[PDB]
């Protein structure tokens, strides 16, 4: 009845947030690694290295945020009732 | 097609021709250049050898001393404080000189030894 | 109905077979081919 | 019992491909080694007679 | 359904011994010693060499390069023959599984039983331990326990992969049998092709790891 | 009970997004790590590095979006119910 | 009862599309990361670098599509039944 | 009744603590890997390399903290009940 | 009773194919990465670079195909039933 | 009943410690990789390389220890009961 | 009863075949990635590069096939009943 | 009853076999990637490179087989029963 | 009833040891990669490269041992009972 669906919603939200966290964390890490390497190699290049950076982080953080959004839709507003 | 090899010593054009493959040894390991290849600049090892491989002949082997390597669109270019072909190295003095304590002359000896097929 | 990951007596059978094959090669081949080269 | 049919048929096709790819090239390589060592011993005889 | 690797057996010294897996290792050993006879008889030195001669010579010079790269032949030459058998005795021990017998078949390789690889690996174990004691009677003391499992894992590891790498084949040969015979040949064909590669690679790594463990045993 | 299906859709669908987030998240990082480097190496090449980038991303984001779609199909539709 | 199989297809099927997206998503990344750098090193290589690239992606995308198919086979056929 | 939801509280929440920890632990490990590299390549650059670094880690640690928050919101708040 | 082992076999086949997809995808990705890099380096080595390529890919595909076969054993010819 | 909450808490603590372990292990590995490389490049630099290293490790290790703490708070002092 | 254990065999066993293919497939990538690159640096080194390649593979694939062995011991000859 | 523990061993123990198989199969690759590359650059170094190689593998394999120990202890000699 | 807590403890120990093995194996791999590369680059450094190495591995192995300890603490001396 309700309790099984509630537990399922909790576990689904947990899985969604765990996936989002792994994705965002490692993607931001692997992007900032190239940022730091480019800053260390060509110091004056920083000003431009931020435009390819803040694209990928966007494309990364979107993947995070969307999941977070759906987590709400999974927990507070369980679609299957 | 093939690539163009031009080995110039400090005071004399050692060799120049066309080649199918060019083996040598940079200070960051061995390397083999093929007709097309990204532009590269690299310092050859102390006792480097350079094995050029032509289409219709045998693989020329050159003991190079003090060399640098530059691969471009046209072809390879090797610099060298001293270059000695395979057909001219005296195995006796070359081997005897290898175990010298002087670094430069020992490197010359090891190069002369690699070029003739030994070591 | 039995477990297959259990040691058996075939251990010693194949041990003996392998030992005699080792002796065979050591007396028959290695030293011949080594001296041939 | 047609499992025998499938297994023997597989053996036939794989030995066909073996005769297509593997054995030609490995025979080429072993014959090349034979050629080299025979040339070496022939030059040994030549050095002896010289 | 699919049976697990059971066996027929018989008792000869109170302990039981599997009926099969003795016939197959027997075939392997006799073929090895038979080609050994062939080579010893047809060992050519002056003229063009035969296929089996160049085959064995390439194998033994490979093993020789490896051993003197690890430990000079002057100090421990016996590792070279012990090596090559480990290779060749095992190699055929897998190759014979390519020929079709099944209908359940008793022509599965000798490694399909754990005791085969156990015997080989524990033999290598005691051999390199005797090598270590013969010289005198790791690289960091504080890792004794790893170097303790070094004692135990080498015979374990060497054995287990050699079982697993083979046992999977011993299972897959049955599995493709459950498909219709008029379409089962192609995956059977591919798998039979890969069987040779995996057998050869496994024998090769087993021999090389034997050599390297001997080199590590007789250190100093 | 039938609501277990709902749980199966809530858990299962969750996984479909979790994996997706580890697909885009890292899949763009590993891609952007190249852009941030290429633009650091040859800045005047920034104009052309957006052709291969927007292919890799253009593929990776697909693997995300499709997943999103099916997750919706899992939760708002539940094909097996 | 039968519902316990239904969710067994929704969960398992989800898994088939999780490991799918982690497979393609990262694959197309780690392959495309070698294209960008290549193009970042010599722009005239973009013509020929598509010959290896679209091979790897091909292989990679196969690993995805198969799983995609299987997910349908899990959600729209439920074999074990 | 309620206890099974409690299970979905501790399990799901646990997942949220797990994912984040895999995203942070590796993220900092990769981004930091550039710092340790850059400073080893150019000690003179250390002072500036702490500016891009502390960006990435920040973003990375954000992925942690939010998840941590939601962990409590699963184990202490338990929305669905 | 049958539905329990049915759901177990479905989940097991899902896990098997998820692992197979992750392995094949990322293995072919990391191999094609080196293929694209080596073809960008020495464009004439392409004809040669396929023989170390189609080995690794080959090898990798083994660990995929096996899973596929075993997946069938889990799905169409369930061991215990 | 309480035993089901007990199993939930135990699996949650397991997930927490497993995530912490993966994170700390791979993070320490990737950071010490750069440390060893920088020491093999410039032998004298070791003294300064312990300044960024023990920073990143300090972050990574935190993401472990916290989890450890939380894990105990899960098993010894179950927040839901 | 019996079926539950059977389920635990099909699930658990499946895990052993998942973690296998992830370890092997990626391994034979990271190893092959070093072979291809080698045969792209010195296009005539292939001959010797096989002796360290087929060693590493022999170790890597070990962790896979050993698993498969135990997988049968789980799926066909469950040590517990 | 006892079956619930039996399955608890097959899954739990099964998990142990996947972790190790991912920890070894990748480690033995990431380490081997060094070896091959070394031999591709300085063949003369082969003889010495097997000394730091089989140290790390010596560690890595251990992390596998200790697991392969406990898994056995879980499936043949379940401690709590 | 204890069997549920027993299965919980078993799967908890399985998760702990799997995570610990993944972390330790991949950490030792990524550290030995740097070790072998350093030895293959600056061979005379072979002596000193063991003072940074046996730090990281040390740290890495801590992440294992603790887990190992706690694994037994879940199995043989279960905290919750
Ligand atoms: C629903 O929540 C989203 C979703 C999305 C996307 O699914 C991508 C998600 N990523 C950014 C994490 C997006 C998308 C689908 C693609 C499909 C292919 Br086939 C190829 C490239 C694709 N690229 C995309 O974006 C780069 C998309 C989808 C639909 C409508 C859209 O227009 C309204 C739209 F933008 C973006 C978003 O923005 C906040 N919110
Ligand atoms: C909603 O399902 C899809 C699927 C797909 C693909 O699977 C690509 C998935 N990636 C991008 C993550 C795709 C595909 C399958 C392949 C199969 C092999 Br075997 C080899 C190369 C392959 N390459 C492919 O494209 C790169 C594909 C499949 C079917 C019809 C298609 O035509 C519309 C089609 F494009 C795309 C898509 O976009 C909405 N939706
Ligand atoms: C629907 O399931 C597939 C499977 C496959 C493959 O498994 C490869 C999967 N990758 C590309 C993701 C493939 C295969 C198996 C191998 C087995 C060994 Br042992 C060694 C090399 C192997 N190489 C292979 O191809 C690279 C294969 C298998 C069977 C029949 C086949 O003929 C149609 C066939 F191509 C392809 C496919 O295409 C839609 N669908
Ligand atoms: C709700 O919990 C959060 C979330 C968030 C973010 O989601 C980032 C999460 N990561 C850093 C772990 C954030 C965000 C959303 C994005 C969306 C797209 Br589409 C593209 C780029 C995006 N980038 C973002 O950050 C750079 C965000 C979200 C909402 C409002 C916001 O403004 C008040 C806002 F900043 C931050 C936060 O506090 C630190 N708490
Ligand atoms: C209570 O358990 C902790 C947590 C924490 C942190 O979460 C870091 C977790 N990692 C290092 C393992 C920490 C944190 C949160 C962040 C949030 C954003 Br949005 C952006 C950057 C952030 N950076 C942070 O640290 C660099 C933090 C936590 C709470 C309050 C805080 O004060 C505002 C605070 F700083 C640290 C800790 O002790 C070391 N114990
Ligand atoms: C069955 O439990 C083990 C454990 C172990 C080790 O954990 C190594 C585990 N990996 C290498 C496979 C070992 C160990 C513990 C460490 C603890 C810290 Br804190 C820091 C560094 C550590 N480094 C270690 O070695 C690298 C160890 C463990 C316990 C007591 C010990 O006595 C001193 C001991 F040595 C080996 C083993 O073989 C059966 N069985
Ligand atoms: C009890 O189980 C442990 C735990 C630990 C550590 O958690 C390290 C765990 N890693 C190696 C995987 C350790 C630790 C906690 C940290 C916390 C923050 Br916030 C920031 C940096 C931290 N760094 C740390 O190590 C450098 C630690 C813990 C407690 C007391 C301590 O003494 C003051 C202590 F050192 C070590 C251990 O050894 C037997 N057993």
């Amino acid at each position: 009845m309700d309790p099984t669906i509630a537990a399922g919603a909790l576990i689904g939200g947990g899985l969604i947030m765990a996936g989002g966290a792994i994705g965002a964390g490692i993607g931001d890490g692997v992007a900032g690694n190239a940022l730091i390497s480019g800053v260390a190699r060509q110091p004056e290049a920083q000003g431009r290295l931020f435009t390819p950076f803040f694209i990928t982080v966007g494309l990364v953080e979107a993947a995070y945020f969307i999941n977070l959004a759906f987590m709400a839709l999974f927990v507070f507003a369980t679609p299957v009732k | 097609a093939e690539l163009n090899v031009e080995i110039v010593a400090v005071d004399r054009n050692i060799w120049s021709g066309t080649a199918k493959f060019l083996f040598t040894r940079t200070t960051v390991g061995e390397i083999g250049i093929l007709p097309r290849h990204i532009p590269l600049v690299a310092q050859l090892v102390d006792d480097a050898m350079v094995r050029v491989e032509r289409e219709g002949e045998k693989d020329l082997r050159i003991a190079v001393d003090g060399g640098f390597l530059s691969v471009t669109e046209e072809g390879v270019s090797i610099l060298a404080e001293s270059a000695e072909f395979e057909s001219e190295i005296d195995e006796a003095a070359a081997k005897q000189d290898s175990e010298s304590d002087d670094p430069r002359i020992a490197a010359r000896g090891r190069a002369r030894l690699r070029a003739v097929g030994a070591i | 109905s039995s477990n297959f990951l259990i040691p058996n007596g075939t251990f010693f059978v194949v041990l003996a077979i392998f030992l005699v094959v080792l002796a065979v090669i050591g007396t028959f081949v290695v030293p011949p081919i080594l001296k041939v080269l | 019992m047609s499992t025998f049919i499938g297994q023997l048929f597989g053996f036939a096709v794989i030995v066909y491909l073996v005769w297509r790819f593997i054995v030609p090239l490995v025979g080429r390589l072993m014959s090349a080694r034979q050629d080299t060592v025979r040339q070496q011993l022939a030059d040994a005889a030549a050095a002896a007679d010289r | 359904q699919i049976e697990v690797g059971e066996h027929h057996t018989a008792t000869w010294l109170g302990m039981t011994v599997n009926t099969d897996t003795v016939l197959s290792t027997a075939i392997a050993g006799l073929i090895v010693i038979a080609l050994a006879f062939y080579l010893r008889a047809k060992v050519t030195s002056t003229d063009v060499p035969g296929g089996v001669q160049l085959f064995f010579e390439a194998i033994t010079i490979q093993m020789r390069n490896q051993v003197e790269s690890a430990i000079g032949m002057r100090i421990a030459p016996f590792v070279l023959p012990l090596a090559v058998t480990i290779f060749v005795f095992i190699l055929i021990s897998n190759w014979l599984a390519v020929l079709p017998v099944q209908y359940t078949e008793l022509l599965k390789s000798a490694a399909a039983d754990i005791n085969y690889v156990l015997a080989l690996a524990l033999f290598v174990f005691v051999c390199y331990h005797t090598a270590g004691i013969w010289r005198r009677g790791g690289h960091v003391t504080l890792l004794a326990p790893i170097n303790l499992v070094e004692e135990v894992a080498k015979p374990i590891s060497l054995s287990l992969r050699l079982f697993g790498n083979i046992f999977a084949g011993g299972i897959l040969v049955a599995l493709i049998a459950l498909f219709p015979p008029y379409i089962m040949w192609a995956p059977n064909a591919i798998w039979k092709a890969f069987d040779l590669f995996v057998g050869a690679i496994q024998a090769f790594i087993f021999a090389l790891l034997t050599i390297l463990y001997f080199s590590q045993a007789m250190e100093l």
